[PDB]
């Protein structure tokens, strides 16, 4: 059977089509919203940096700045030059750098030795020099503030305010994307966090935003045979299902569950109060589509078998259900009319077991989670989004008048202005109480959305993400000379589909996380074996991290095991286990001040403790309604800080790999045109282009480096007189590793 | 029917060269992919592959078919000779002998690291490669 997707991903010129106008209305006054251009503003700042380097050299003050900052300047200028095609600009950059180099080899020659070690390893050596906490020293901004003796423009000031945390945010596209990718490698100690006058700054979400603002608007095209495209005529439900009260097992929601001789289940889904017929026909057609294409897509879920869709007299439904003890609540859900549409289907018993069910042992939970994670993301690749797996809300206080409608935003910092942390989750266990992830796999398949609805001003996106589609307003954005409110955020109108694509990924994994935590609390609540409680929470952390790596694998092709190693460079599974166990169980409500602090120190290690003024509710913990536990205090952030780092690391690895691959193939096409003759130039330029392709390969991906080595061998044959001393070291490393592989694999 | 390390490399290379991520690659990129997998075909074999893939008039290769092509191409190689060229990387002077201490370092330090015990059931190149297969 041929396995492939009915969905295709490319790029388009803009997402800013049929959007709400970029206007904020404040007290009857309409304020126009303007974009601050990312790339143009970034480039202006790098130019100012270069003129500041010029002044630093003329001033002969080089004696006065630490060697590490001189090295950073030098290595960045060398990386910048190598990325600059224009030979005049390139030599302009190399001239600004020579005085620094001359200085280092004389007065700081051991640092100079290290510099050349990196230069002999990479064409963007600055990225390997900043694989650590040197990335938090903003040498570029410090130089601009010391030598640029005039105000920055409003655009520039707005840029540096958002991207103050690190010089890397000023790097040109290929150098930033390559730095971001390799910052996850196994020799990297880079963590997007440093300490600030006792205060700790976390800027993991800033990495993702600096990346996304560089990307092209994406486009998804669905095949003609796709569920949301192909015209499948009306359903032919010639077959009816005879309900017997004697076969009724129980009621869940509006769905009557009947037994069969085969010990699976026949289910009758009955129209809700205000549910149209389409919602029922849609679930029928989606189930049929997924059964038909189950092998093509390799869907692991045990899919329900659709049987019919027809009308039934209320009176008949009421006569057969009237025995069950759920009768009264069922009557309250079904439509008041006397002629009710229904959807009949057959499914195994495990389809009605919610994935958080505490009667599953950890081994069955793990397998069922894997099936759900698998299908969620293969179906995302197929172009199908499930925006109602669960009911996660940040708040209910201002629900109707909130732009977000209270719906939780898994990457809120990217989808709103001046939101720095994931917020309180309201009644977090209740959000997944009826989750559409089951022991068997996915369920409730009719509540679906074509992926293309995330890239347009659909009803869904207009309802929940109006701010992102409209633009950014904040009093500090107001330019009184123009009467407009300017921001980098308003630039996202053009790219908002890229943002919601990643938010969907993080949202799925947040649903998984809450489902795991609901399982964890319920199975450990009555456990008297205390070390065993911790072991369960430890393993649930492993399952979450594994789920994130599986999503990466499914979306990028990165091997699952490397994806896990990449995630663990950035997210600390021990902190995650301690934080989830601590805040997702009620035990902490029994603690007093001194004990809470000590416990918090253990789960955050060095980081700041979770601060709150809320009055804890006995036996629950943080709870606005006094009954159901929340994750976070009122008007405060979620305490699951490592979870936030993990979700951002996952989507940053997915998106960063996607963009790294794009840079890799752009440079590859360039290398192949130089080797073929389409682009005729000298041998060093050819060697340089090939060495740069090496820098754009996925961290840990050997076959990519094997390919680059093959281009380098071909390049040496094309320029047989050319000296190659400046590049053999790095490619000999690849050659010896490659040779090692072949030997190792033959023995297997 | 290959090792798991090889299959994993096949899956990622297929994924990487699936530009628009619809689960299939154009035959036009088959040459580059095979090159990256250390088994680039001959100009004759690639033509036979282009014609073999043009039979059904579908130039989109899905992973099942892709794996089949790589599998028989990899098996269409002289395992003994491939291993020889591998050892030939650690013989720089060209005398036909590699260092013993060196081989133990690379195979446990880099690549798909082997464990000390597995290398100890594993120096003269032409001979060593000759008798290991
Ligand atoms: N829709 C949302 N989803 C997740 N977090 C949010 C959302 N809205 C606000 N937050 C966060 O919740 C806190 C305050 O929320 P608010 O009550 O909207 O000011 C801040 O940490 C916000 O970043
Ligand atoms: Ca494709
Ligand atoms: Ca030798
Ligand atoms: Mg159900
Ligand atoms: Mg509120
Ligand atoms: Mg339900
Ligand atoms: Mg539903
Ligand atoms: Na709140
Ligand atoms: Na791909």
């Amino acid at each position: 059977v041929k396995q492939y997707y009915f969905a295709r991903r490319g790029e388009t010129s803009t997402h800013d089509t049929s959007l709400p106008p970029p206007v904020k209305v404040l007290s009857g006054r309409s304020i126009p919203l303007k974009e601050i251009p990312f790339e143009a503003t970034r480039n202006e700042l790098v130019q100012i940096y270069l003129t500041s380097i010029d002044k630093l050299i003329k001033s002969n003050k080089l004696n006065s700045i630490p060697s590490q900052q001189i090295a950073s300047h030098y290595l960045f200028l060398r990386s910048l030059a190598n990325s600059e095609t224009d030979g005049i600009k390139k030599n302009q950059i190399l001239s600004l750098a020579k005085p620094l180099g001359t200085y280092l080899a004389s007065k700081e020659p051991h640092v100079w030795k290290m510099i050349n070690e990196l230069i002999e390893k990479s064409e963007y050596p600055i990225i390997h020099y900043l694989k650590n906490n040197r990335a938090h020293s903003n040498f570029m901004l410090a130089l601009i503030h010391e030598y640029h003796k005039e105000p920055l423009t409003k655009n520039q000031s707005a840029f540096v305010q958002k991207f103050r945390d690190s010089s890397v945010f000023l790097f040109p596209n290929p150098i930033y994307t390559a730095w971001l990718a390799h910052s996850y490698d196994e020799d990297s100690s880079f963590n997007p966090m440093f300490r600030e006058r006792l205060s700790t700054n976390f800027y993991h979400s800033t990495l993702t935003d600096n990346l996304l603002l560089r990307t092209e608007p994406k486009e998804v095209t669905l095949s003609s045979e796709h569920h949301y495209k192909k015209e499948k005529g009306p359903i032919d439900s010639s077959f009816r299902y005879q309900m017997s009260s004697d076969r009724l097992l129980r009621i869940q929601g509006r769905t009557l569950l009947f037994s069969t001789p085969q010990n699976d289940v026949v289910a009758v889904k009955v129209q809700k109060k205000g549910e149209p017929k389409s919602t029922l026909e849609e679930e029928f057609e989606m189930a049929d589509y997924l059964l038909k294409h189950q092998r093509r897509l390799d869907v692991h879920s045990k899919l329900p078998q659709p049987l019919g869709q027809y009308s039934v007299k209320k009176s008949e439904i009421l006569e057969i259900s009237r025995g069950s003890l759920d009768f009264e609540r069922f009557k309250t859900l079904i439509d008041d009319s006397k002629d009710l549409e229904v959807y009949v289907y057959k499914a195994p018993q495990s389809y009605f077991t919610y994935l958080h069910d505490k009667n599953q042992d950890l081994e069955d939970l793990t397998a069922s989670v894997k099936t759900n994670v698998h299908d969620l993301f293969v179906l995302l690749r197929e172009g199908i989004v499930f925006p109602q797996l669960a009911d996660i809300f940040h708040t209910h206080f201002g629900e109707d008048e909130r732009e977000d409608k209270g719906r939780y935003q898994a990457l809120v910092q990217l989808l709103n202005v001046l939101q720095f942390q994931l917020g309180r989750i309201d009644k977090w266990q209740k959000a997944v109480e009826y989750v559409n992830l089951r022991s068997s796999g996915l369920a409730d398949l009719g509540d679906s959305l074509p992926i293309t609805s995330l890239f347009t001003s659909s009803d869904f996106t207009k309802h929940y993400f109006s701010e992102l589609l409209t633009g950014g307003y904040h009093p500090t954005f107001f330019d009184k000379s123009s009467g407009t409110a300017n921001s980098l955020f308003t630039g996202k109108r053009r790219l908002f589909g890229n943002y919601l694509y990643l938010n969907t990924i993080a949202e799925y994994l947040l649903v998984i996380q809450l489902t795991l935590g609901s399982y964890g609390d319920k199975v450990t609540r009555d456990m008297m074996d205390k070390p065993k409680k911790e072991a369960v929470w430890r393993e649930l952390a492993n399952v979450m991290f594994t789920s994130c790596a599986e999503a990466i694998h499914i979306m990028t092709g990165i091997p699952q095991s490397r994806a896990l190693t990449l995630l663990k460079q950035r997210a600390n599974i021990e902190k995650h286990f301690r934080q989830t166990q601590f805040w997702m169980t009620p035990d902490y409500s029994k603690l007093d001040e001194d004990t809470l602090q000590m416990e918090q120190y253990s789960i955050y290690s060095g980081e700041p403790e979770y601060e709150f003024t809320d009055k804890l509710v006995s036996g629950v913990g943080l709870s606005v309604d006094g009954v159901h536990q929340d994750l976070g205090g009122y008007n405060r952030e979620s305490p699951l800080r490592e979870l936030e780092k993990l979700l951002y690391a996952t989507v940053t690895l997915i998106e960063g790999t996607m963009q790294l691959d794009k840079e890799f193939f752009k440079q590859l096409e360039q290398v192949e045109k130089i080797l073929s003759g389409e682009i005729k130039t000298d041998a060093n330029s050819c060697f340089e282009a090939v060495a740069q392709l090496l820098d754009l390969a996925r961290p840990g991906c050997h076959f990519q480096k094997r390919l680059v080595l093959s281009y380098y061998e071909e390049a040496k044959l094309k320029y047989p007189s050319a000296p190659t001393d400046a590049y053999d070291s790095r490619f000999q490393v690849v050659a010896r590793t490659n040779a090692a592989i072949t030997i190792q694999r033959f023995w297997r | 029917n290959l090792t798991e390390e090889q299959i994993a490399e096949f899956k990622e290379a297929f994924a990487l060269f699936d530009k628009d991520n619809n689960g299939s690659i154009s035959s036009s990129e088959l040459a580059t992919v095979m090159r990256s997998l250390g088994l680039s075909p001959s100009e004759a074999e690639v033509n036979d592959l282009m014609n073999e893939i043009d039979v059904d008039g579908n130039h989109q290769i899905e992973f099942s078919e892709f794996l089949a092509l790589m599998s028989r191409q990899l098996k269409s190689n002289d395992s003994e000779q491939e291993l020889l060229e591998a050892f030939k990387v650690f013989d720089k002077n060209g005398d036909g002998l590699i260092s013993a201490a060196e081989l133990k370092h690379v195979l446990t330090s880099i690549g798909e690291k082997l464990t000390d015990a597995e290398v100890d059931d594993m120096i003269n190149i032409q001979q060593f490669a000759a008798l290991l297969s």
